[PDB]
Protein backbone atom coordinates (compact mmCIF):
# COMPACT_ATOMS: atom_id res chain seq x y z
CA UNK A 1 0.00 0.00 0.00
CA UNK A 2 2.94 2.21 0.47
CA UNK A 3 4.92 3.65 -1.93
CA UNK A 4 8.36 2.57 -2.70
CA UNK A 5 11.21 5.15 -0.91
CA UNK A 6 14.80 5.71 -3.00
CA UNK A 7 17.23 2.81 -2.35
CA UNK A 8 19.43 5.04 -0.62
CA UNK A 9 17.21 5.38 2.44
CA UNK A 10 18.14 1.35 3.22
CA UNK A 11 21.33 0.47 1.96
CA UNK B 1 15.07 19.73 23.28
CA UNK B 2 14.75 20.30 26.88
CA UNK B 3 12.72 22.99 28.82
CA UNK B 4 9.97 24.52 26.88
CA UNK B 5 11.86 23.23 23.85
CA UNK B 6 14.74 24.33 21.87
CA UNK B 7 14.62 28.14 20.75
CA UNK B 8 11.91 28.50 18.10
CA UNK B 9 10.19 25.57 18.89
CA UNK B 10 6.35 25.66 18.85
CA UNK B 11 5.52 27.90 15.93
CA UNK B 12 4.70 26.88 12.83
CA UNK B 13 6.04 27.68 9.56
CA UNK B 14 3.22 28.39 7.70
CA UNK B 15 1.27 29.66 10.87
CA UNK B 16 2.03 31.45 13.89
CA UNK B 17 5.41 32.70 11.72
CA UNK B 18 2.83 34.30 9.54
CA UNK B 19 0.01 35.48 11.55
CA UNK B 20 -2.53 32.40 10.23
CA UNK B 21 -4.30 30.33 12.08
CA UNK B 22 -5.03 26.78 11.31
CA UNK B 23 -9.12 25.73 11.55
CA UNK B 24 -9.47 24.13 14.82
CA UNK B 25 -7.07 25.92 17.29
CA UNK B 26 -9.45 28.17 18.02
CA UNK B 27 -11.40 25.72 20.10
CA UNK B 28 -8.41 24.62 22.02
CA UNK B 29 -7.73 28.39 23.34
CA UNK B 30 -11.66 28.33 23.51
CA UNK B 31 -11.16 25.83 26.22
CA UNK B 32 -8.51 27.02 28.45
CA UNK B 33 -11.19 29.44 29.43
CA UNK B 34 -10.91 31.42 26.25
CA UNK B 35 -7.25 32.81 25.47
CA UNK B 36 -6.63 37.07 24.59
CA UNK C 1 -7.59 8.84 14.68
CA UNK C 2 -11.42 7.62 14.89
CA UNK C 3 -13.90 11.43 13.96
CA UNK C 4 -11.34 13.25 13.53
CA UNK C 5 -10.34 15.44 10.25
CA UNK C 6 -7.56 15.63 7.45
CA UNK C 7 -4.85 18.17 8.87
CA UNK C 8 -3.75 21.10 6.77
CA UNK C 9 0.02 20.77 5.21
CA UNK C 10 1.89 22.36 7.71
CA UNK C 11 -0.40 21.99 10.85
CA UNK C 12 1.61 19.53 12.72
CA UNK C 13 5.57 19.94 11.70
CA UNK C 14 6.91 17.38 14.11
CA UNK C 15 5.09 14.69 13.33
CA UNK C 16 7.00 11.82 12.44
CA UNK C 17 6.12 8.37 11.13
CA UNK C 18 8.26 5.04 12.11
CA UNK C 19 8.10 3.30 8.83
CA UNK C 20 9.44 -0.19 9.15
CA UNK C 21 12.09 -1.52 6.66
CA UNK C 22 10.76 -5.26 5.58
CA UNK C 23 8.22 -5.33 5.50
CA UNK C 24 7.90 -1.44 4.48
CA UNK C 25 5.18 -0.44 7.20
CA UNK C 26 3.70 2.21 9.61
CA UNK C 27 4.46 1.09 12.87
CA UNK C 28 4.14 4.27 15.24
CA UNK C 29 3.76 8.23 15.03
CA UNK C 30 6.59 10.06 17.05
CA UNK C 31 7.65 13.76 17.19
CA UNK C 32 10.88 15.83 16.37
CA UNK C 33 11.99 17.95 19.17
CA UNK C 34 15.49 18.89 18.64
CA UNK C 35 17.01 18.85 14.78
CA UNK C 36 18.63 14.99 15.73
CA UNK C 37 15.89 13.73 18.26
CA UNK C 38 12.77 12.06 17.97
CA UNK C 39 10.33 10.87 20.51
CA UNK C 40 7.91 8.17 20.57
CA UNK C 41 6.22 5.53 22.96
CA UNK C 42 8.60 2.87 23.99
CA UNK C 43 5.87 0.32 23.11
CA UNK C 44 6.70 0.88 19.15
CA UNK C 45 9.59 -0.59 19.95
CA UNK C 46 9.71 -3.42 22.43
CA UNK C 47 6.37 -5.17 23.75
CA UNK C 48 7.68 -8.92 24.63
CA UNK C 49 4.23 -10.29 24.58
CA UNK C 50 4.47 -9.93 20.58
CA UNK C 51 7.98 -10.32 20.40
CA UNK C 52 8.30 -6.77 19.70
CA UNK C 53 11.79 -5.32 19.85
CA UNK C 54 12.92 -3.41 17.10
CA UNK C 55 16.74 -1.70 16.69
CA UNK C 56 18.13 1.31 14.61
CA UNK C 57 18.54 -1.29 12.00
CA UNK C 58 15.03 -1.87 11.36
CA UNK C 59 13.43 1.56 11.53
CA UNK C 60 13.41 4.86 9.30
CA UNK C 61 11.88 7.93 10.34
CA UNK C 62 10.24 10.04 7.84
CA UNK C 63 9.70 13.98 8.14
CA UNK C 64 7.28 15.80 6.70
CA UNK C 65 4.57 13.78 5.49
CA UNK C 66 1.05 14.27 5.05
CA UNK C 67 0.23 11.24 3.12
CA UNK C 68 0.62 8.17 4.70
CA UNK C 69 1.14 5.69 1.55
CA UNK C 70 3.37 8.15 -0.72
CA UNK C 71 7.08 8.83 -0.70
CA UNK C 72 6.58 13.40 -1.00
CA UNK C 73 9.43 13.86 -3.07
CA UNK C 74 10.70 17.06 -2.69
CA UNK C 75 8.73 17.46 0.60
CA UNK C 76 9.91 15.31 3.39
CA UNK C 77 12.95 13.82 4.46
CA UNK C 78 13.87 10.26 5.93
CA UNK C 79 16.37 9.74 8.47
CA UNK C 80 18.21 6.57 9.69
CA UNK C 81 18.87 6.18 13.65
CA UNK C 82 21.69 6.46 15.36
CA UNK C 83 20.56 5.35 19.11
CA UNK C 84 17.12 4.58 20.61
CA UNK C 85 16.57 4.82 23.98
CA UNK C 86 13.72 3.43 26.07
CA UNK C 87 12.55 4.65 29.66
CA UNK C 88 14.96 1.89 32.13
CA UNK C 89 11.64 1.70 34.11
CA UNK C 90 8.78 1.29 31.24
CA UNK C 91 6.77 -1.24 32.54
CA UNK C 92 5.76 -3.28 29.68
CA UNK C 93 4.59 -5.94 32.04
CA UNK C 94 1.40 -3.98 33.99
CA UNK C 95 0.33 -0.95 32.62
CA UNK C 96 3.20 0.83 29.70
CA UNK C 97 3.65 3.12 32.82
CA UNK C 98 7.06 5.15 31.57
CA UNK C 99 6.07 4.82 28.11
CA UNK C 100 8.81 7.07 26.49
CA UNK C 101 11.62 6.34 24.17
CA UNK C 102 14.38 8.70 22.35
CA UNK C 103 15.53 8.18 19.17
CA UNK C 104 18.72 9.93 17.56
CA UNK C 105 18.87 10.68 14.04
CA UNK C 106 22.42 9.38 12.17
CA UNK C 107 22.89 13.06 11.19
CA UNK C 108 20.49 16.03 11.73
CA UNK C 109 17.69 17.50 9.93
CA UNK C 110 16.81 20.44 8.42
CA UNK C 111 13.35 22.01 9.40
CA UNK C 112 11.65 23.82 6.52
CA UNK C 113 7.93 24.66 6.24
CA UNK C 114 7.03 20.52 7.42
CA UNK C 115 9.82 20.16 9.29
CA UNK C 116 9.82 22.35 12.45
CA UNK C 117 10.11 21.11 16.50
CA UNK C 118 7.74 21.10 19.05
CA UNK C 119 8.08 22.42 22.54
CA UNK C 120 8.67 20.12 25.75
CA UNK C 121 6.65 21.53 28.32
CA UNK C 122 8.14 23.35 31.60
CA UNK C 123 6.84 22.78 35.03
CA UNK C 124 4.83 26.75 34.82
CA UNK C 125 3.38 25.16 31.51
CA UNK C 126 2.10 22.00 32.44
CA UNK C 127 0.44 23.17 35.28
CA UNK C 128 -1.65 25.62 33.57
CA UNK C 129 -2.74 23.67 30.39
CA UNK C 130 -3.12 20.29 31.82
CA UNK C 131 -6.37 21.07 33.89
CA UNK C 132 -9.57 18.81 33.55
CA UNK C 133 -11.96 20.24 30.27
CA UNK C 134 -8.65 21.58 28.93
CA UNK C 135 -8.54 20.39 25.18
CA UNK C 136 -5.42 18.99 23.31
CA UNK C 137 -4.69 17.84 19.36
CA UNK C 138 -3.50 13.89 18.70
CA UNK C 139 -2.29 13.36 15.03
CA UNK C 140 -1.47 10.42 13.20
CA UNK C 141 -1.63 7.73 10.26
CA UNK C 142 -3.87 5.51 12.09
CA UNK C 143 -7.14 4.14 11.66
CA UNK C 144 -10.02 5.33 11.18
CA UNK C 145 -12.07 3.12 13.10
CA UNK C 146 -12.12 0.12 16.00
CA UNK C 147 -12.21 -2.50 12.69
CA UNK C 148 -10.78 2.49 7.00
CA UNK C 149 -6.96 3.47 7.00
CA UNK C 150 -6.53 7.22 6.08
CA UNK C 151 -4.42 8.75 2.81
CA UNK C 152 -3.36 11.99 4.92
CA UNK C 153 -2.35 13.07 8.67
CA UNK C 154 -5.93 13.52 11.06
CA UNK C 155 -6.11 15.70 13.68
CA UNK C 156 -9.08 15.36 16.53
CA UNK C 157 -8.79 17.75 19.42
CA UNK C 158 -9.89 16.15 22.88
CA UNK C 159 -10.44 17.29 26.21
CA UNK C 160 -8.35 16.42 29.53
CA UNK C 161 -10.70 14.30 31.67
CA UNK C 162 -9.88 14.09 35.45
CA UNK C 163 -8.10 11.02 37.05
CA UNK C 164 -10.94 9.63 38.98
CA UNK C 165 -13.05 9.33 35.92
CA UNK C 166 -9.59 8.22 34.04
CA UNK C 167 -9.48 5.74 36.55
CA UNK C 168 -13.14 4.31 36.93
CA UNK C 169 -13.39 3.51 33.29
CA UNK C 170 -10.59 1.06 33.22
CA UNK C 171 -9.54 -2.25 35.71
CA UNK C 172 -5.53 -1.28 34.67
CA UNK C 173 -3.77 0.68 37.65
CA UNK C 174 -3.30 4.40 36.52
CA UNK C 175 -0.28 5.92 37.52
CA UNK C 176 1.27 9.40 38.17
CA UNK C 177 2.78 9.43 34.30
CA UNK C 178 -0.18 8.85 32.71
CA UNK C 179 -3.44 11.34 31.87
CA UNK C 180 -6.69 10.49 29.78
CA UNK C 181 -8.50 12.58 27.12
CA UNK C 182 -11.87 12.08 25.65
CA UNK C 183 -15.51 12.98 25.70
CA UNK C 184 -17.66 11.78 28.39
CA UNK C 185 -20.68 9.46 26.37
CA UNK C 186 -22.37 12.36 27.30
CA UNK C 187 -20.96 14.65 25.40
CA UNK C 188 -22.23 13.94 21.95
CA UNK C 189 -18.63 14.45 20.79
CA UNK C 190 -16.39 11.66 19.62
CA UNK C 191 -12.85 11.38 18.60
CA UNK C 192 -10.08 9.37 19.82
CA UNK C 193 -6.40 7.87 18.62
CA UNK C 194 -6.56 4.55 17.40
CA UNK C 195 -4.07 2.00 16.75
CA UNK C 196 -1.38 3.61 14.09
CA UNK C 197 -1.15 6.76 16.05
CA UNK C 198 0.66 5.42 19.32
CA UNK C 199 3.60 7.22 19.85
CA UNK C 200 2.52 10.35 18.65
CA UNK C 201 1.98 13.83 20.27
CA UNK C 202 -0.46 15.16 22.02
CA UNK C 203 -0.20 18.82 22.12
CA UNK C 204 -1.43 21.89 23.51
CA UNK C 205 -0.93 25.36 22.31
CA UNK C 206 0.23 27.98 25.65
CA UNK C 207 -2.45 31.19 25.25
CA UNK C 208 0.77 32.95 26.65
CA UNK C 209 3.48 33.04 23.91
CA UNK C 210 1.34 31.21 21.92
CA UNK C 211 3.46 28.14 20.84
CA UNK C 212 2.85 24.06 20.82
CA UNK C 213 3.98 21.98 23.09
CA UNK C 214 4.11 18.80 23.50
CA UNK C 215 2.07 17.32 26.66
CA UNK C 216 1.81 13.65 26.42
CA UNK C 217 2.55 10.56 23.72
CA UNK C 218 -0.43 8.15 22.49
CA UNK C 219 0.24 5.36 24.60
CA UNK C 220 -2.70 2.82 24.86
CA UNK C 221 -6.56 2.16 25.52
CA UNK C 222 -9.23 -0.10 24.81
CA UNK C 223 -10.64 -0.08 21.25
CA UNK C 224 -10.94 3.32 19.77
CA UNK C 225 -13.92 5.41 20.45
CA UNK C 226 -15.53 3.46 22.57
CA UNK C 227 -18.10 5.32 24.81
CA UNK C 228 -16.88 5.28 28.48
CA UNK C 229 -13.36 4.50 28.10
CA UNK C 230 -10.59 7.21 27.26
CA UNK C 231 -7.37 7.38 25.88
CA UNK C 232 -4.57 7.25 27.98
CA UNK C 233 -1.37 9.52 27.12
CA UNK C 234 2.04 9.35 28.86
CA UNK C 235 2.96 12.40 30.74
CA UNK C 236 6.19 13.87 28.75
CA UNK C 237 6.62 16.47 31.76
CA UNK C 238 6.26 14.13 34.28
CA UNK C 239 9.35 12.13 32.33
CA UNK C 240 11.29 15.15 31.39
CA UNK C 241 14.12 14.70 33.30
CA UNK C 242 14.65 11.59 32.08
CA UNK C 243 14.43 13.25 28.75
CA UNK C 244 17.33 15.99 29.33
CA UNK C 245 20.04 13.38 31.16
CA UNK C 246 19.80 11.22 28.08
CA UNK C 247 19.92 14.27 25.37
CA UNK C 248 23.08 16.07 27.67
CA UNK C 249 24.23 12.27 28.39
CA UNK C 250 24.35 11.36 24.70
CA UNK C 251 23.88 14.35 22.50
CA UNK C 252 21.58 17.37 21.64
NA1 LIG D 1 -14.61 7.23 24.61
Amino acid sequence: DFEEIPEEYLQ
Amino acid sequence: TFGSGEADCGLRPLFEKKSLEDKTERELLESYIDGR
Amino acid sequence: IVEGSDAEIGMSPWQVMLFRKSPQELLCGASLISDRWVLTAAHCLLYPPWDKNFTENDLLVRIGKHSRTRYERNIEKISMLEKIYIHPRYNWRENLDRDIALMKLKKPVAFSDYIHPVCLPDRETAASLLQAGYKGRVTGWGNLKETGQPSVLQVVNLPIVERPVCKDSTRIRITDNMFCAGYKPDEGKRGDACEGDSGGPFVMKSPFNNRWYQMGIVSWGEGCDRDGKYGFYTHVFRLKKWIQKVIDQFGE
